[PDB]
């Protein structure tokens, strides 16, 4: 009733056992290049991401402006004082993350499926968000379910601690990943 | 600090 696959081509992209995926649900614009939240005018200069607000500022922008991408920790102004991309939807949970766990076509319509192995954004464990999370992590829940491969947007890349911080400059879909979060026991346990 | 993409991966 199931043929399993390691890996398959649907829609020309190749989805892997293992890969991370946006998904939209069936019960439930995606702009490559977001506006600095100072000039809002396009531009050739960096732009750099707020660890708190994840908003976007030329360097040149900065007040005084800085020539390079500082190295580690950095806020932007308004959190010194105090259409939406995918990543933005995730972390506003108005989307899924998940893991891929299995491939399949289900052989009754020729309709290809995965298990999905959801994530889950701090905010919505019971206990929520704590001083050391950061912006961009999630946890991955022992929650599993089915779903059509047609509901997955497109892969984002979740980290493990190790690989984090040198990710800095892989893009909008970086995600930190360090533990498993058993919702029933609402408990958690390194990946590693 | 992270930057912002000029394109997606
Ligand atoms: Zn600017
Ligand atoms: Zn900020």
């Amino acid at each position: 009733k199931r043929v399993y696959y390691n890996k398959v081509e649907f829609d020309e992209t190749e989805f892997e056992i293992g890969d991370d995926v946006y998904v939209k649900r069936r019960e439930d614009e995606d702009p490559e290049i977001e506006d600095c939240q100072i000039c809002f005018k396009s531009d050739t200069n960096i732009m750099i991401e707020c660890d708190d607000c994840l908003g976007g500022f030329h360097l040149k922008c900065l007040k005084p402006p800085l020539k390079e991408v500082p190295e580690g920790d950095w806020i932007c102004q308004f959190c010194e004082v105090k259409a939406r991309t995918m990543r933005e939807k995730l972390l506003s949970g108005d989307l899924w993350a998940a893991r891929i766990d299995k491939l399949w076509k289900e052989v009754d319509d020729g309709v290809y499926w995965i298990r999905a192995r959801w994530y889950m954004i701090p905010e919505e464990t019971v206990s929520g968000r704590q001083p050391h999370n950061l912006k961009r992590e999630l946890y991955l829940t022992n929650d599993f379910a089915d779903i059509e491969m047609e509901c997955i947007l497109r892969h984002c890349s979740v980290k493990c601690p190790k690989e984090f911080s040198k990710a800095s400059n892989d893009g909008d879909d970086v995600f930190l990943c360090e533990y498993e979060y058993d919702v029933h026991w609402r408990s958690f346990k390194r990946l590693a | 600090a992270r930057t912002k993409q000029t394109a997606r991966k």
